[PDB]
C-alpha cells in the first residue's frame, strides 16, 4: 500500500567522500523510516531509525533526515567499512515496505581488464560439451561487455558469466565468461573469440585461438 | 544480549514441506513482535509477515498471505516460517528480525536460513583444467562443472597460493546444475617448474577432487 523507491540503486564513491542516498514514500509517512546496512554474506544491519535517530554503536559519520515523503540517508566520509547495501523501511502502516537497496562501492583509477581465453579440455570434450571460458582479470569500473564470436559469428544466449566481489585490496572486479557449445557444435568450427569492451579500452580487445592450439 | 538465531540451510524439492525456526534469547521473547524477511538470490529485502509470540497474533503481507504460514512455540522461545507445497521460486535467504513498538525499527536480526528449493538432484563436480599457454603473466584455473547443490570450496596449492587467485560466483546453468570458475594469474616463466594444482571439494556429494594445471602439448 506504500511503495519506497530509493535513488540511486548504485552509487561509486571515494574514501572520504559524502555519500547521499534518498527515499521516496509513496504517501506521507511522518517520521517512520528506517535505513539498514548489509555487507555481503551477512545480516541486514540497522543504522537509523525514526528517519533520523542513530542506533547505538554506529559511528556519527551516519545521519538521516527528511519527513512525509522524502528521506536522505548520509555518510559524511566514507570508510573501506561502510561499502555495502543500503535500504530504506517504512513502517508507518502494514504492510511494511523495503527500498530496492542502493550499492555503495569503491571508486577508484579506471583500469583496463587483462583478458584470457582458454579452450576446453579433451576431458570434457569426450563427454559431448565443450565449455569455452574468457577472463577478464582486475578491472573497474565493473561494467564490461563480453561478446563470443565463433568463424565470426556473433553468439548470443549459450553463455553464462560471474564477477567477484570488489576486491578489498586494490578495488577491481574480475569476470569469468563461459561459451557453452556441444562437441558437435564445437568441431564443426575453427575461430573462437573473445571480444572485450570496457570504459579503460579505448578499442575492444579480442582473445582468440583456432581449434586445436595449445 | 539479544540474539535470534535461525535453524540451518535448507535443500529441498518442488512440492516438499517446511518449517524453518527462529529462536530468541537475551530478552523476553513474549515482549516482543517477529518479523519475518525474504530476500531472493542477488535481490531486495521483502517483508513476508510478523507475529507476537505471547498470543501468536499474527499479520501477511498480502503477497504472502495464504502463501505461508506464520507460528510460535513460546514455550521454547521459537518463532516459525512455513510452506505446506514449496516451489523454485520460494528459493531465498529467510531472515527473522525483532520488532520494536515504539518507531517500528528492526533492531536485531537472525543469521538467516537459506532455503535452496530445486528439482535438481545431488550431484558432485567434474573438474577440468583452464591451461595455460605452451609457448609475462599467464593465467590458469579450473572449471568445475555440473554439481548440486551449492558449495563447493577451492583452493590452491593445499592452501599455499593464494596471491592472484579469484574464485568466481557459480552461475546455474538450464540443466539446474552449478558451474564455477577459479582462476590465478602467476608468472609465465614458473610454467614450466611451478605445480599448479586446484583442491575441490563438494561435501553434499563428498566429492573431494585435486586437478594439477599445466601447459597442453601440441
Amino acid at each position: 500500500d506504500i511503495q519506497m523507491t530509493q535513488s540511486p540503486s548504485s552509487l561509486s564513491a571515494s574514501v572520504g567522500d559524502r555519500v547521499t542516498i534518498t527515499c521516496r514514500a509513496s504517501q506521507s509517512i511522518s517520521s517512520y523510516l528506517n535505513w539498514y546496512q548489509q555487507k555481503p554474506g551477512k545480516a541486514p544491519k540497522l543504522l537509523i531509525y525514526a528517519a533520523s535517530s542513530l542506533q547505538s554503536g554506529v559511528p556519527s559519520r551516519f545521519s538521516g533526515s527528511g519527513s512525509g515523503t522524502d528521506f536522505t540517508l548520509t555518510i559524511s566520509s566514507l570508510q573501506p567499512e561502510d561499502f555495502a547495501t543500503y535500504y530504506c523501511q517504512q513502517s508507518y502502516s502494514t504492510p511494511l515496505t523495503f527500498g530496492q537497496g542502493t550499492k555503495v562501492e569503491v571508486k577508484r583509477t579506471v583500469a583496463a581488464p587483462s583478458v584470457f581465453i582458454f579452450p576446453p579440455s579433451d576431458e570434457q570434450l569426450k563427454s559431448g560439451t565443450a565449455s569455452v571460458v574468457c577472463l577478464l582479470n582486475n578491472f573497474y569500473p565493473r561494467e564490461a561487455k563480453v561478446q563470443w564470436k565463433v568463424d565470426n559469428a556473433l553468439q548470443s544466449g549459450n553463455s553464462q558469466e560471474s564477477v567477484t566481489e570488489q576486491d578489498s585490496k586494490d578495488s577491481t572486479y574480475s569476470l569469468s565468461s563461459t561459451l557453452t557449445l556441444s562437441k558437435a557444435d564445437y568441431e564443426k568450427h575453427k575461430v573462437y573469440a573473445c571480444e572485450v569492451t570496457h570504459q579503460g579500452l579505448s578499442s575492444p580487445v579480442t582473445k582468440s585461438f583456432n581449434r586445436g592450439e595449445c | 544480549e539479544v540474539q535470534l538465531v535461525q535453524s540451518g540451510a535448507e535443500v529441498k524439492k518442488p512440492g516438499e514441506s517446511l518449517k524453518i525456526s527462529c529462536k530468541g534469547s537475551g530478552y523476553s521473547f513474549t515482549s516482543y513482535w517477529i518479523g519475518w524477511v525474504r530476500q531472493m538470490p542477488g535481490k531486495g529485502l521483502e517483508w513476508m509477515g510478523i507475529i507476537y509470540p505471547g498470543d501468536s497474533d499474527t499479520r501477511y503481507s498480502p503477497s504472502f498471505q495464504g502463501q505461508v504460514t506464520i507460528s510460535a512455540d513460546k514455550s521454547i522461545s521459537t518463532a516459525y516460517l512455513q510452506w505446506s507445497s514449496l516451489k523454485a521460486s520460494d528459493t531465498a535467504m529467510y531472515y527473522c528480525a525483532r520488532y520494536d513498538g515504539i518507531y517500528g525499527e528492526l533492531d536485531f536480526w537472525g543469521q538467516g536460513t537459506l532455503v535452496t528449493v530445486s528439482s535438481a538432484s545431488t550431484k558432485g563436480p567434474s573438474v577440468f583444467p583452464l591451461a595455460p599457454s605452451s609457448k609475462g603473466t599467464a593465467a590458469l584455473g579450473c572449471l568445475v562443472k555440473d554439481y548440486f547443490p551449492e558449495p563447493v570450496t577451492v583452493s590452491w596449492n593445499s592452501g599455499a597460493l593464494t596471491s592472484g587467485v579469484h574464485t568466481f560466483p557459480a552461475v546455474l546453468q538450464s540443466s539446474g546444475l552449478y558451474s564455477l570458475s577459479s582462476v590465478v594469474t602467476v608468472p609465465s616463466s614458473s610454467l614450466g617448474t611451478q605445480t599448479y594444482i586446484c583442491n575441490v571439494n563438494h561435501k553434499p556429494s563428498n566429492t573431494k577432487v585435486d586437478k594439477k594445471v599445466e601447459p597442453k602439448s601440441c
